[PDB]
């Protein structure tokens, strides 16, 4: 499928202990480590770019996004197209941390990109629309989350590119 | 980072089998195949008056294959004797998406053209004949062309060399050369 | 080039070549023996 | 495949025509027929030969810079062999099994 990621602003003891709160009760849910799929997406005019992984770095600016530029391609097109967009001032940065799978499932924490930013919390699913067992497992793992607006009333089929759409929300949003 | 090394090839519309046999018989390949495809060139340069080319090629009759785009152009003036090229940028697409992004972005649709004919490799160079066709959406002046190109990294021009010998090589049926 | 359009994380940029020559045939003498031995454990299992 | 048989037939023609101004010659220089025909025919078929040899010499050079036409089709070969290894293997296998139903019978 595609979740959509929720930015929750924990406070009280920081934000690294929220993480490893977050990471430990995780833990204890019985999810192994499957490395750091450090993602990253760079907003920039208004374009953007997209560093989810993948060797395929695909900006989807607008307009849905192609997302199929190639890890190169993209970068390599934007580095060449100087002059045409003067808007780099304004810079972008961008999340990382670890990514475990329980069975089937996947889960992203999403740091402080430029270092004020909250613990992003992003997964996915197995198929795919079918929130029932999604909003059951959110449950189990934390309080208030789900904020949900994914591509309804499309059937897209389960769009991979929806994920995309939120994390360029999210930043947007924060 | 990346270069290109494209030459120009031009032979009469009735020299066909001197040109197809030759080519599958000297050094290109096992078994051969052709091609179908539809170029659409674009440009957006407002004040910057420097229109950059993004040829959307999409094959019609590929099974959804990404729409590979090159940009080319401003050719580096290396006098070394080589097919006069420049630097090369290749990047995929996806469906209906060079259009999306060139209409989001903002693009202006310069021509279209269609290339169709008969396809060949080598080692570390490409050669390719095809024939331009002048019409409709829907569905030629009457001259094939022969696509002897080269695209890879900077290197030290040695297979400048190497694509001298083998233009000279089907020098009896066409001559390569650069272009302006 | 298809990793481009469909991204794939993990699975077919690591699908699109792997190891051979030595390995295959030995999981294929391993399949066999492993399918004789089966085989005739069924066959002495009918016949006790 | 038809210029194997246009050289062949133009060899033929140029001893043929070396045969027939001997023999016009021979005819000529005996005693004093068909002597001038002879010749006439005996110049025509030279000449004929000369111009098919010269057109033959004047081809279209196919490659003339490398071996040409590299691979005659080795993966096919090779796929016919495995077929026909597959065949003699069954075959054998058949065969075998034919002697134990014999034997069991």
């Amino acid at each position: 499928v595609t979740c959509v990621s929720q930015m929750p602003v924990a406070e009280g003891k920081s934000l690294q202990q929220t993480v490893e709160l977050l990471t430990k009760k995780l833990e204890m849910l019985g999810a192994e480590k499957q490395g750091t799929f450090c993602v990253d997406c760079e907003t920039y005019h208004g374009k953007l770019m997209y560093v989810m992984h993948y060797p395929l770095s695909c900006f989807a600016l607008f307009e849905n996004g192609p997302c199929l530029i190639a890890d190169t391609n993209f970068d390599v097109l934007m580095v060449k197209l100087k002059g045409f967009f003067q808007s780099a001032k304004a810079s972008k940065i961008e999340t990382r941390g670890t990514r475990y799978q329980y069975c089937d499932f996947l889960v992203k924490v999403g740091t402080v990109t430029m270092g004020p930013s909250a613990r992003g919390i992003s997964v996915e699913v197995e198929y795919g629309d079918c929130w029932s067992l999604l909003l059951e497992f959110l449950q189990s793992f934390l309080g208030s989350h789900a904020p949900g607006a994914p591509t309804v009333f499309g059937n897209a089929v389960y769009g991979p590119a929806d994920t995309m759409i939120q994390y360029m929300e999210l930043f947007n949003k924060i | 980072n990346m270069m290109e090394y494209l030459l120009q090839g031009s032979v009469l519309d009735h020299s066909l089998e001197s040109l197809i046999h030759r080519l599958r018989g000297l050094c290109d390949n096992m078994e051969p195949e052709t091609f179908l495809d539809h170029e659409m060139v674009f440009l957006l340069k407002g004040q910057q008056a420097s229109p950059f080319v993004l040829r959307a090629r999409r094959s019609m009759d590929r099974a959804g294959a990404p729409w590979h785009l090159r940009y080319l152009g401003q050719p580096e003036m290396g006098d070394k004797n080589r097919h006069a090229l420049v630097r090369n940028c290749v990047d995929i697409a996806t469906s209906e998406n060079l259009t999306d992004f060139l209409m989001e972005m903002g693009f202006r649709m310069d021509h279209e053209f269609v290339a169709k004919g008969h396809l060949f490799r080598k080692g570390i160079m490409k050669v390719v004949v095809y024939k331009i066709f002048r019409i409709l959406v829907p569905g030629l002046s009457l001259s094939y062309l022969v696509e002897l190109s080269v695209v890879a990294p900077a290197g030290q021009d040695m297979v400048s060399d190497d694509m001298r010998n083998f233009a000279e090589q089907l020098k009896p049926l066409v001559h390569l050369e650069k272009i302006d | 080039r298809l990793s481009g359009p469909q991204a794939f994380d993990k699975n077919e940029i690591n699908s699109i070549q792997s190891t051979e020559g030595l390995l295959e045939k030995i999981i294929k003498q391993a399949k066999h023996i492993f399918l004789r031995s089966r085989t005739a454990a069924t066959i002495d299992s009918l016949a006790s | 495949n038809e210029r194997l048989r246009a050289l062949e037939d133009i060899e033929r023609e140029i001893g043929a025509i070396l045969q027939n101004a001997g023999t016009a010659i021979l005819e000529l220089s005996k005693e004093k027929r068909l002597l001038d025909r002879q010749a006439a025919a005996f110049t025509t078929s030279v000449q004929h030969v000369e111009a098919e040899l010269s057109a033959q010499i004047r081809y279209l050079t196919q490659v003339a810079t490398g071996q040409p036409h590299e691979g005659s089709s080795y993966s096919s070969r090779k796929d016919c062999q495995m077929a026909l290894k597959r065949v003699d293997y069954a075959r054998l296998k058949i065969s075998d099994v034919a002697r134990t139903c014999e034997q069991m019978l």
